[PDB]
């Protein structure tokens, strides 16, 4: 929505291990 | 040169004395050359040993050659050319040694002057090592070609660019020539070497392409390992840059895959797998399949059980079979999606329920795989299949348990969109429990799955948040490491899917200390500090009032960091050679918390940045060449400006031509916030802004007439430009018509609330100033204005004015025709509030 667009949702994904 | 008795007596003792089984000798050995080895005729010394002094036994020689080997790759700069040059001459002349480890050690010295030292200080390597390629001893010709092969591998694009004068040219068409070479290993060596330039589509090997693919082709028969793994190699890369000269021998290259793929040596397997996953990215997939389909998803799924060595590993690991499988059968589903539950479902039926673990665990991962490709085929089985993960979940094999985490995970959403209490209430409680494993393995998927789940639900999950909670502290307590940052992201995702609902003391109380805890226990230099960090500016946002009583050392640590960052770059780029450049995520999650921060507390922390530097920094930060820094100090730049404006106001003069550099739309995200902070500062400014709507208005309107920009950006810079016109009708007014459409389109779509109002105030002072400006468009202004369902009074006199307004000059005929174009709602909807 209308606001900031940040990317901890993001950073938290790229940290979630990796199966293949 | 001049080799000497008593200096060559002493080396010779030193070598021996290095080969000490005694540590104290080792020890006292060591330093001696540690002392030695800047001395450049130690150098010759110990080329000397390694080359022509053969009484000397073959460790002894080899040693001394990777001391050099050390010496070189920490001092060759120093070196002056006459040594240099007798080391080269030496390892070019004894390049072919009958001796494997002398052969080895000469090796690895040539190349490793070529990577440290450079490959245009040593001219005439390259052209020589090509003609040893055509020698006749047998040895010479591997020892050369071992050399080029590491050559290419990392010198690869230094070849092919105009730092020497294109070798490739000479090199390849050279090496195309040995894959008839009769031994195993030199076929191996030209192939493994031309395969460095297929995906830099190397001229040299482009106009020769013909005779390379011919020549793989007369390789296909080998049933060496490591002619047939390079040979894949080949193919796999070919398949992605050079598809056209492939299609006509496809179905023979698909047969030659499809069986190496199942070949019992792992190795050649995994390079022939690699073929499925590039292939299902090219468009011509399915037509190059149509006959292998049905063999290829058995064999895929076969190669992903675990391997019998992983299994005993695992008992008590990167790219592998049985990763590359799963990666392939993933692409497939989404490229064949509902055509592909044939294929897969009798294999699920035979997998899902067997009673050996291994068999059932790749069921499980099968399941999941193809979750994304075949959701809406795989719809009609959840209401089984779902409750028999669940069970799953309670395995006695913890491989089986936390694959079980993840494939759950991976239908999420339909679990939340069925009743909360048949799927998501007992999934949730199992994957609360599953936290608590005692396997870390568990843990780490149930952490990732519980988080995924969160992120799904929201809202739904407002009722077991203290039940949540009751499990993610205890976690604390019995997590380690690795798993505790896991966890910090758990905890992240949960304060941003239920917002102020976290904000209760009891909660606040038990959540605080051990994230504090672990806060005092990490150092400014740990990267650690990422997750926690992006925990606390999640925790920070949801707490608002209730986050005070930890504020202040959080604020202040952020700052310094931010601080310590920008003053590291500038050191680096001052001293690159003596000072490290830093790690900007540092400086990232530093402006992420303070974001945090200041829109938790708003008003509240005006006290901290009054004692500070922030905006100093801040300055520092909006200039950096990476976006995500601009990105993130945009944020806290619109942050602020809400929060406490008085800090900002003497900064704008400079900040707005840094915002107005930054609206482009290449950037999505520092777009965005640039967008929104301009607009945050619009309505603190008032009618001071005008000298600054230049800068920015031009792009604005283009960001908002451009196709395919994301829906937020839209939003976003509707918002701004109604921001803009709401404080400066003036300036902005006059290209109302120019944006009025895609603005009404795209602010129609947003909830009720105080940006949404601001915009429309804006709207409607402009439209008072250039109303023809609307005349054309008004269906969508129409449209925009029926989208607010309860409107501030002031904000509907306003609409009901201009409406009103509009129809009196069209006249009840005009009016009445144009209104019949009004869907239901909106005609009612505005007779409802407006009377029109």
């Amino acid at each position: 929505g209308p606001g900031k667009m940040d990317s901890r949702g993001e950073h938290r994904q790229d940290r979630r291990e990796r199966l293949y | 040169w001049k080799p000497d008795e008593q200096g060559l007596q002493q080396i010779l003792q030193l070598l021996k004395e290095s080969q000490s089984p005694d540590t104290t000798i080792q020890r006292t050995v060591q330093q001696k050359l540690e002392q030695l080895n800047q001395y450049p005729d130690f150098n010759n010394y110990l080329i000397f040993v390694l080359t022509k002094l053969k009484s000397e036994d073959e460790p002894t020689r080899s040693l001394s050659g990777l001391i050099l080997k050390n010496n070189v790759k920490a001092h060759f700069q120093n070196f002056p050319n006459g040594v240099t040059d007798f080391i080269k001459s030496e390892c070019l002349n004894n390049i072919g040694d009958s001796s494997p480890l002398i052969r080895a050690t000469v090796g690895i010295l040539i190349t490793t002057i070529a990577s440290k030292g450079e490959l245009q200080n040593w001219p005439d390597l390259l052209p020589k090592l090509c003609s040893l390629l055509d020698s006749e001893d047998y040895n010479t010709c591997e020892g050369a070609f071992g050399a080029l092969q590491k050559i290419c591998e990392d010198s690869a694009e230094i070849l092919d660019s105009d730092v020497l004068d294109r070798p490739l040219n000479i090199m390849i068409p050279k090496f195309l020539q040995f894959f008839k070479h009769s031994s195993p290993k030199i076929r191996s060596h030209a192939v493994a070497c031309v395969n460095q330039f297929i995906i830099s589509r190397t001229q040299a090997l482009m106009l020769h392409i013909d005779s390379f693919i011919e020549n793989l082709f007369a390789l296909a028969g080998d049933e060496e390992p490591e002619v047939r793994k390079n040979v894949c190699r080949a193919l796999v890369m070919l398949l992605e840059v050079r598809m056209d000269r492939l299609l006509p021998h496809m179905h023979n290259i698909v047969e030659y895959m499809l069986q190496r793929t199942q070949d019992q040596d792992e190795n050649v397997a995994l390079e022939a797998c690699e073929f499925w996953l590039t292939l299902a990215e090219q468009p011509i997939c399915k037509d190059v399949l149509v006959r292998h389909l049905p063999k290829l998803i058995p064999v895929l799924v076969n190669g992903m059980k675990y391997s019998d060595i992983d299994i005993i590993l695992l008992k008590g690991s990167d790219w592998n079979l049985r990763k590359c499988s799963a990666a392939a059968l993933d692409v497939l589903a989404n490229v064949y999606r509902d055509e592909l539950l044939p294929h897969i479902l009798p294999l699920l039926k035979e997998l899902l329920f067997h009673h050996e673990w291994v068999v059932k665990e790749s069921g499980i991962l099968v399941l999941g795989a193809i979750a994304e490709g075949c959701m809406q085929g795989m719809i009609p089985y959840l209401p089984e299949l779902i409750p028999h993960l669940i069970q799953c979940l309670s395995d006695k094999k913890a491989l089986v348990r936390s694959i079980t985490c993840w494939t759950l995970s991976r239908y999420a959403h339909w679990v939340v969109s069925q009743p909360p209490d048949t799927y998501l209430k007992p999934l949730m409680t199992e994957l609360l429990k599953r936290i608590l494993d005692s396997n870390k393995r568990v843990q780490e998927a149930a952490c990732s799955a519980f988080a995924t789940l969160e992120e799904e639900a929201c809202t739904e999950l407002v009722p077991y948040l203290a039940y949540i909670l009751d499990t993610l502290v205890f976690a604390f307590s019995k997590y380690q490491h690795k798993n505790l940052l896991i966890l910090y992201d758990a905890i992240g995702t949960l304060a941003d899917s239920v917002g102020h609902h976290l904000n209760k003391p009891e909660y606040i109380q038990m959540l605080m200390p051990p994230l504090i805890q672990k806060w005092n226990m990490l150092k400014d230099e740990d990267k650690d500090l990422f997750p926690l960090l992006e925990c606390l500016s999640s925790v920070a946002t949801a707490l608002q009032s209730g986050f005070l009583p930890y504020c202040e050392p959080v604020y202040q640590r952020c700052v310094n960091l931010v601080q310590k960052t920008l003053a590291q770059a500038m050191l680096n780029n001052a001293q690159p050679d003596q000072y490290e450049a830093p790690d900007k995520d540092f400086m990232i999650v530093a402006l992420d918390l303070l974001s945090g921060l200041a829109e938790g507390l708003g008003g509240n922390i005006e006290q901290l940045v009054a004692r500070s530097n922030i905006l100093t920094l801040m300055y520092q930060c909006m200039q950096d060449k990476m976006p995500e820094v601009r990105q993130s100090s945009f944020a806290l730049l619109g942050d602020l400006t809400k929060a406490c404006f008085q800090h900002v106001k003497p900064c704008i003069a400079d900040f707005m031509p840094i915002l107005g550099t930054n609206l482009n739309p290449e950037f999505i995200s520092v777009c965005n916030n640039a967008t929104w902070a301009i607009g945050e500062i619009s309505i603190q400014m008032g009618i001071e802004m005008q000298p600054y709507i230049p800068m920015v208005l031009h792009q604005l309107v283009e960001i908002i007439n451009r196709p395919n920009t994301p829906k937020t950006l839209l939003e976003n810079t509707a918002i701004t430009i109604g921001r803009l016109g709401y404080v400066c009708p003036q300036e902005v007014a006059p290209m109302l018509q120019q944006f009025i459409r895609p603005w009404c389109t795209s602010l129609r779509n947003i909830r009720d609330n105080e940006e949404k109002d601001s915009a429309f105030r804006g709207i409607c002072t402009m439209i008072s100033v250039n109303p023809s400006g609307v005349i054309q468009d008004f269906i969508f202004f129409c449209d925009a204005v029926a989208s607010w369902i309860n409107p501030k009074d002031d904000l509907r006199d306003m609409f009901c004015k201009i409406l009103h307004g509009f129809k009196n000059q069209v006249g009840d005929e005009n009016w009445r025709r144009f209104s019949d174009q009004f869907p239901l709602p909106l005609k009612e909807r505005l007779a409802a509030f407006y009377g029109v």
